[PDB]
């Protein structure tokens, strides 16, 4: 029902020596102009 | 263009090069092919490939190119190198036409049987040249230039391209019956780097064919 | 330069020379039934093949001339035939064939006391041009797993064959010494192909020997001048 | 438009019919399919088509159409039903929208699981109705009329023509995931013959869709 979405290595990652080895990666999200909702639920969690 | 979740990162400053000066032509398209990557080694001496048999597992459309006769297309190669600033190393990318693979007959006695189907099929993979110097088919590797070629160096370049329209034995072709082309790729300075740095280069190639044709007859 | 004429492709190609070697005597083992044959081979003289491999796709026509003589080079009264074979065409098998007579095979009666007469054939390739390397399997058939007739002798690459005959009844009374010389008045080719260089193994096959020589190893050193 | 040798012979004096006076749309193609010929008998009841999933193995484009997921096309279905000049029989074709099977529930419990595949899969060939009277869904054959539909006789004609555009549950349709539609052909008249002569009537239909679409999402 759902769509899925993957993260693959298409090559290995090579880096220049007296660099560090590892990195971290992050990602950023929106919503397109044609993105809406319809309904209103009565939907709460905490307290 | 994306199965799924397909969107690689692509290069924009790719440096055009145009083969004799001369665009493909008509009978006589978006999908960009992706292999996988393939690692350099000091000790490494060069690899060759195989087309169209071995291209018909690789493309999306090249798996479906298995069961098309014949090709109407125009070629443009893309061949990627990416590497550090501070690496060293040098690789020829060249195309010959009717690359004929050159068979070992070894042992005692100079005479072999009908090529064996072994040799005949490497995978999809590719294989590795036992006598590079030779393109192990007694042809020496000091004349590739003079077909088309493209130089890549570390210092220089990262990327090539490489464009070329069908060539066949016959005016009327068939890709699935008629061997057609191979690509070289050889280091002609071996590569070095400093102890401790990334002992991996990454190579990609990347060719985007336009059509193929299905034919087909009954008796 | 201005007078570039002799250094034209043409030109590159213009020499007749040795292409064939066949001895009919009197008497031996060699030929014991008074006829032989001799099937086109270009690629067997390292010579003349060492060129065409310079280019891919190349095409060529020739003409062939034949001489007669004794092993002391003297002259006799008799007469030799030679006919040119098309692959469709059968091969003679014996002295007495009916394919001597065949009509639809060109032949010519020649007396070689005749100073020598020369003949040319024309493209004879189904092709457009010829291709001396076939990036495939020899067969032009749909079975790729016997030992078919048709191996060897390919209707895409073949180019004919010739053979000869001293024809009449009479037994010919002479030793025959047979010469053949070859010519082309046209050749053009479109792709260069790196040069062959190393040595070669086989006839017509370029398969070759482990053992690696190199072209040249007449330089020393560097350093050295 | 041969595989091989293919070229069957077909009427060329069809009857045509329109549906609604209203031609197919657009986005909201030669081939002729060939479906196994049935035999008609005196003691048949009639038969029932499940279309696409059914669909997707006889056809050329058929068989691809397994792997398209949308559809954008018009459908021109023939049905052709060749016999002599001396043979007596009657023949009703007609499209049911939405046609849900009814499955029998029997037994001295009226109550079942979920349909067993047995019954949601009957092959490619098709299956025989067990009531024909109420379709094997409880619904009375009577009323097919007020649907489209088209009387076939023996003594009046030989052949006849359905077109029918795409009619689903939403205005985003799914072909490989909501059942479209079905063909019912039942016989009103039993048919009779005289005795020794041909007994088995033969029954061809032919449809010809244009294209379908190939879709696909990633994650």
């Amino acid at each position: 029902t759902t769509g899925l979405v993957s993260i693959w290595y298409q090559t290995n990652y090579v880096v220049p020596i007296g660099a560090p080895n590892t990195a971290y990666i992050i990602a950023l999200a929106a919503a397109q102009k044609n993105f809406t909702m319809q309904l209103c639920k009565d939907a709460s969690d905490i307290l | 263009l994306t199965i799924g979740n397909s969107t690689i990162t692509t290069q924009e400053a790719a440096n055009i090069i145009v083969g004799y000066g001369e665009w493909p032509s008509y009978c006589s398209v978006n999908r960009f092919y992706t292999l996988d990557t393939k690692l350099w080694e000091k000790s490494s001496k060069g690899w060759y490939w195989k087309f169209p048999d071995v291209l018909t597992e690789t493309g999306v459309f090249g798996q479906n190119a298995q069961f098309h006769y014949l090709y109407r297309s125009g070629f443009c190669i893309h061949v990627q190198c990416n590497a550090s600033k501070f690496h060293q190393g040098a690789l020829l990318v060249a195309v010959l036409p009717e690359y004929v693979i050159g068979t070992v007959a070894g042992g005692t006695g100079t005479e072999d049987s009908h090529p064996p189907y072994k040799q005949t099929q490497p995978g999809a993979d590719g294989f590795e040249l036992q006598h590079p110097y030779v393109l192990d088919a007694g042809i020496p590797i000091s004349q590739l230039t003079v077909c088309p070629h493209q130089w890549i160096n570390l210092r220089t370049n990262n990327c090539a391209t490489i464009i070329v329209p069908y060539i066949n034995a016959l005016p009327f072709d068939s890709a699935l019956n008629h061997c057609n082309f191979g690509l070289l790729v050889v280091p002609i300075s071996p590569l070095d780097y400093d102890q401790g740095a990334t002992p991996v280069i990454p190579i990609t190639i990347t060719l985007a064919p336009m059509c193929s044709e299905f034919a087909g007859l009954r008796q | 330069s201005h007078s570039t004429a002799e250094t034209t492709l043409d030109s590159f190609f213009s020499r007749a020379g040795l292409v064939g070697e066949i001895d009919l005597p009197l008497e031996g083992t060699t030929n014991p039934n008074g006829y032989a044959n001799w099937d086109i081979d270009i690629t067997g003289y390292a010579q003349m093949r060492r060129k065409v491999e310079l280019f891919t796709y190349m095409r060529f026509d020739a003409e062939f001339t034949f001489v007669a003589c004794t092993p002391t080079g003297q002259v006799v009264p008799q007469l030799l035939q030679y006919m040119f074979v098309p692959p469709g065409a059968p091969e003679p098998d014996s002295r007495e064939s009916l394919a001597w007579q065949t009509a639809t095979n060109p032949s010519v009666f020649v007396k070689l006391s005749d100073p020598p007469a020369q003949v040319s054939v024309p493209f004879m390739s189904p092709a457009s041009a010829y291709q001396w390397f076939y990036d495939g399997y020899p067969t032009f058939g749909e079975h790729k797993q016997e030992k078919d007739l048709e191996y060897g002798a390919c209707p895409n690459n073949m180019m004919g064959t010739f053979s000869v005959r001293t024809v009449g009844t009479s037994k010919s009374k002479y030793p025959l010494v047979i010469r053949i010389y070859m010519r082309m008045k046209h050749v053009r080719a479109w792709i260069p192909r790196p040069m062959r260089n190393q040595n070669y193994l086989f006839k017509a096959n370029p398969n070759y020997a482990g053992n690696f020589i190199k072209p040249t190893g007449a330089s020393r050193t560097a350093i050295t001048t």
